[PDB]
């Protein structure tokens, strides 16, 4: 059964307004793949991927302004979301109830990240510090200062050593989680970095910026492993494959590009979307890709393994 | 002013289903500023039109810039300033139908206005907000000018 | 005397220098 | 041999507005001078 | 004028003679100027005769020119194939004449690098440009393309270095001087850009340069964007800009940008009807100047033509920008606010904030729209409890934003005193919100009072049914 890249499902009018984030999580006990999407229409929606179909499970409300980020836990059945009003909410995906809320003021809590143990939420802030909130505590345990401008994206390394941040000026900052010290401050790009990610082995750091370029870094030495181009507009999201030899990115040019880190060449491009593709993610085993954008559509793409 | 609608159109097809009349041809046009769709019968013997032509189209309820209304009778000896002076092809007609995509609960988002210029038919179709001056049984003028 | 804060600018921005492929 | 240059990129294909624009400017100037 | 007669003669010759490769090529070389499709058709016909009767491979020059025409059209794939074929052909037949074919390959190589730039293969384009520059250090265009790519990356020092390197080879290069001046003006360094463009006008060959004069007049145009108390200084700048535009219009009567500059100055002078006339004329001439669309939309707003303004802004945004330009988005939000569609205005301002969350003006505008929406809902006495509670939550958000902005804000764009007064108004609205929420709750208990009566009547209907049943 030869396997090729190709769309498999397409949910139209998934949200009333633009979909600004997505997240894919796999739960062993339930053995059901879950997708969490946040949109500018102030709604979180929980769908279940079963029988090659998407079926809505929960539709959670509460966010005041647009939902900027939605994340899931790797082990727990928890999810988190943040709105444009800096409010953070935790949702129990088993029952679709709000576990707790964190009012991060008017400025803090831009974008969310789950720690590898799912015991913390890392979020960039307007001032230039990455605040950390206890998932169980619900309070700002501490913060790591960058002395930089707005932090647009946040990432957690799968091994938990470092958390990366990308600023509005293109500067990247890697912090050691154990000691909370700014390991590296890299020039990066000259345009805002809206999305950076780590490799499954925590060896590579892939960052995306408005200049249309995707930069690869070796976190061990923080050296520039390569630069990728091919997007005709802003790159809005990146996400690494589980197989660790591929990753996927999305852009304002309405396309989703899958790149090979080895050959450093885009191996596929999807043009299905009709507007800015704001989110792209891989499934647990790397055989599916979910993408969401301003056209209020959810697209699932098959992938060879 | 008395202007109901105005835009620039590109002729995209002429008599797609073949020529039905010797002196009249049906234009299929699209506008760019407002993305309006147009079907228009034109006397091509006196006003020839070719594929890819561009024209400025105005639908007006009056020809007088002072907004005064008309009796609907031929008044050839009137020499007040007239919008027709700025245009090459001018027709006088009546709105005979307005269709929309409204439901039993929702107002229309897309309207189609149909006009008959003594039997030369026009259909202007697009977003309902562009077509809010059109009322069934009202008389309108069509003003056209090729531009190079 | 309250309204959306937006200063309207009438801009005349020239195009970038053309660099079309050359004909031989 | 290249056809598009920094001088022809600012030009319309054929349409000329010199007469109309200068007539409009004359009216504006005339109205400005009339008022005092 | 003679090119059309040459076209006619060559067209006449081609019709009389179906097989004349030289006539087809000669016709194509003049169709290129204005008829890309006609030139492509002529070159294709010439290629057909070369393969059929002559039975020879196409010359590299024809393949390069066909590829360049495709590039102009937009068929990047066909252009890549033809550019690669032209390079291959020039290499293949280089032994016959190495000197000529080396130069042909140099031009074809630059074309392919420009194409890679078009296909967003900037690494291959940069490598090819550097390869050309390594062997032909006098190719100025390669230096300028590297500088343009660096500028596109956002590295303006690297762009200036490449631009200075181009000027090194050719001391008087109008394109290199324009690129450096554009770099300086884009950084709002008015003096450096002004000097670089005045330098061009100082040269004898470019004594009256339309591009340079338009840039020099645009420098004075940009001074009107920022409001200034000094009326005399603003009026003199308006006059200076208008004089430069008028001179450019005298020298060139087909200059779209001189006409657009006159309209912009007129609009800044308050003559919106005349500026509309100029813009409509320019708009008839072309639709590919985004500033014309935006200027027309601004005039629509000033004329209270909000339907046209919103569509023009949305259509301009969709056509001319792949990404989101927050300035046009703010313009669209202001147009919707004037029209009174506050929900759409709020959504547009939120879309702006999504991309520019550090913009303090966007935060202030979002707060203002939230306060207005909440006040409209609160004033409405037919609102249910859910809407009133949402309005209360939205009033709190607006009050927090106004207070925060008052504490810290961008004083150059909006005054914080106005923000403080807005914050006080939000606080007062919240104080009255208690009575409003009490009012809503009493309303919705009356809602359930009627519902019971509805059920009561239906039970009586059932009672008759039992009477029917018995």
């Amino acid at each position: 059964m030869t396997n090729q890249y190709g769309i498999l499902f397409k949910q139209e009018q998934a949200h009333d307004d633009a979909i600004w984030s997505v997240a894919w999580g796999t739960n062993k006990k339930e053995n059901s793949e879950t997708v969490v999407t946040g949109s500018l229409d102030d709604l979180v929606k929980v769908w279940k991927w079963r029988d090659e179909r998407l079926d809505l499970q929960w539709s959670l409300e509460g966010h005041q302004l647009g939902v900027v980020s939605v994340d899931i836990s790797h082990t727990l059945p928890i999810a988190a979301s943040s709105s444009l009003d800096a409010h953070i909410r935790l949702w129990d995906l088993e029952n679709g109830k709000q576990i707790k809320s964190i009012d991060a003021g008017p400025v803090d809590a831009w974008t969310l990240a789950f720690s590898p143990d799912s015991q913390y939420l890392a979020t960039g802030t307007h001032v230039g510090k990455v605040n950390i909130f206890g998932v169980e505590s619900g309070k700002k345990e501490y913060s790591l200062d960058t002395r930089g401008k707005f932090i647009l994206s946040i990432a957690y390394s799968p091994d938990g050593k470092y958390l990366a941040s990308g600023a509005i000026d293109g500067i990247i900052n890697i912090f050691d989680i154990a000691t909370g010290k700014l390991l590296h401050t890299l020039e990066g790009h000259a345009m805002p970095i809206r999305s950076l990610t780590f490799s499954p082995d925590s060896q590579l750091l892939v960052t995306a910026s408005d200049d249309g370029y995707i930069k690869i870094y070796d976190v061990q030495h923080a050296n520039l492993a390569g630069t990728l181009s091919g997007h005709a507009s802003w790159v809005l999201n990146v996400a690494f494959c589980p197989d660790d030899t591929h990753f996927v990115s999305s852009s304002s040019d309405k396309s989703v590009k899958v790149w090979d880190v080895g050959t450093r060449t885009c191996v596929h491009t999807f043009f299905d979307h009709q507007d800015q593709v704001w989110g792209v993610k891989y499934n647990g085993n790397g055989s599916k890709i979910v993408s969401v954008g301003d056209d209020q559509e959810i697209h699932i793409y098959d992938c060879p393994i | 002013a008395g202007i109901l609608f105005e835009d620039i159109f590109d002729v995209k097809d002429i008599d797609p289903e073949g020529k039905k009349f010797d002196r009249v041809s049906r234009l299929h046009c699209e506008s760019e500023s407002f993305k309006m769709d147009l079907i228009l019968d034109v006397n091509i013997q006196i006003y020839p039109v070719d594929l890819g032509d561009k024209f400025r189209l105005v639908i007006a309820s009056t020809l007088y810039e002072d907004g005064t209304l008309d009796d609907g009778e031929y008044n050839p000896t009137d020499d007040r300033p007239s919008r027709a002076d700025q245009f090459e092809y001018v027709m006088y007609g009546k709105v005979y139908r307005i269709e929309g995509d409204e439901t039993s609960t929702e107002a229309a988002t897309r309207l189609s206005a149909y006009v008959s210029y003594g039997g030369l038919l026009m259909r202007l179709q697009g977003d309902a907000n562009n077509l809010h001056g059109f009322e069934v049984d009202s008389r309108v003028y069509l003003l056209m000018k090729k531009l190079a | 005397r309250s309204g959306v804060v937006c200063r309207v600018k009438y801009c005349n921005s020239l195009p970038d220098i053309p660099f079309d492929p050359k004909f031989i | 041999r290249v056809w598009r240059t920094r001088t022809t990129i600012l030009q319309s294909t054929g349409k000329n507005f010199s007469k109309n624009i200068f007539a409009i400017l004359q009216s504006v100037k005339a109205r400005e001078e009339g008022r005092a | 004028e003679k090119r059309d007669i040459a076209k006619g003669h060559l067209k006449k010759v081609t019709e009389q003679y179906p097989d004349d490769v030289e006539a087809w090529i000669e016709l194509a070389q003049i169709l290129e100027q204005t008829d890309i499709q006609g030139a492509l058709s002529a070159y294709g016909t010439a290629t057909r005769i070369l393969q059929e009767k002559v039975q020879a491979d196409v010359p590299p020059e024809i393949l390069n020119n066909v590829g360049a025409l495709h590039f102009r059209l937009g068929n990047l794939g066909e252009a890549k194939k033809y550019f690669l074929a032209s390079l291959d052909r020039a290499k293949a037949e280089a032994e016959h004449d190495e000197h000529y074919y080396n130069a042909i390959s140099v031009t074809t190589s630059y074309n392919l690098a420009r194409l890679y730039e078009a296909m967003c293969e900037f690494h291959e384009a940069e490598k090819l440009y550097k390869n050309i520059l390594r062997e032909h250090p006098n190719y100025v265009d390669c230096y300028l393309r590297l500088g343009a790519m660096a500028r596109d990356k956002g590295n303006f020092y690297e762009a200036s270095d490449w631009f200075k390197e181009a000027l090194q080879i050719n001391q008087d290069h109008p394109d290199a001087w324009s690129l450096i001046g554009n770099l300086h003006l884009a950084k709002q360094e008015w003096g450096p850009g002004q000097k670089k463009f005045e330098r061009i006008l100082k040269q004898p060959s470019t004594q009256s340069d339309t591009y340079s004069m338009l840039a020099l007049g645009n420098v004075w145009l940009q001074t009107l964007h920022q409001p200034t108390r000094d009326r005399e200084k603003e009026k003199r700048h308006q006059d200076r800009a208008l004089a430069i535009y008028k001179q450019v219009l005298r020298n060139d009567a087909k200059n779209l940008y001189a006409a657009n500059g006159i309209g912009a100055v007129l609009a800044h002078k308050g003559y919106f009807r005349e500026a509309r006339d100029v813009f409509a004329q320019v708009r008839e001439a072309t639709a590919d100047i985004s500033d014309v669309w935006l200027n027309l939309a601004h005039i629509y707003v000033e004329q209270k033509q909000y339907i046209s303004a919103v569509q023009m802004y949305e259509n301009c945004l969709r056509k001319f920008y792949k990404h989101q330009n927050t300035e046009v988005v703010l313009y669209l939000a202001r147009a919707l606010f004037k029209c009174g569609k506050l929900q759409e205005c709020k959504q547009t301002l939120l879309k702006a904030r999504h991309v520019a969350p550090s913009d303090t003006v966007l935060m202030f505008n979002v707060a203002l729209v939230l306060q207005r929406l909440a006040t409209s809902v609160l004033k409405d006495e037919k609102s249910n409890l859910k809407e009133v509670l949402n309005a209360v939550k939205e009033l709190e958000l607006a009050h927090r934003y106004f207070s925060y902005l008052s504490k810290v804000g961008d004083k150059m764009r909006f005054d914080l005193a106005l923000a403080a007064t807005e914050a006080r108004q939000c606080s007062d609205l919240l104080s009255q919100a208690q009575y409003h929420v009490a009012r809503a709750r009493k309303q919705d208990e009356e809602e359930r009072e009627l519902r019971a009566k509805q059920e009561q009547e239906k039970e009586l209907l059932r009672q008759k049914l039992l009477k029917e049943q018995e």
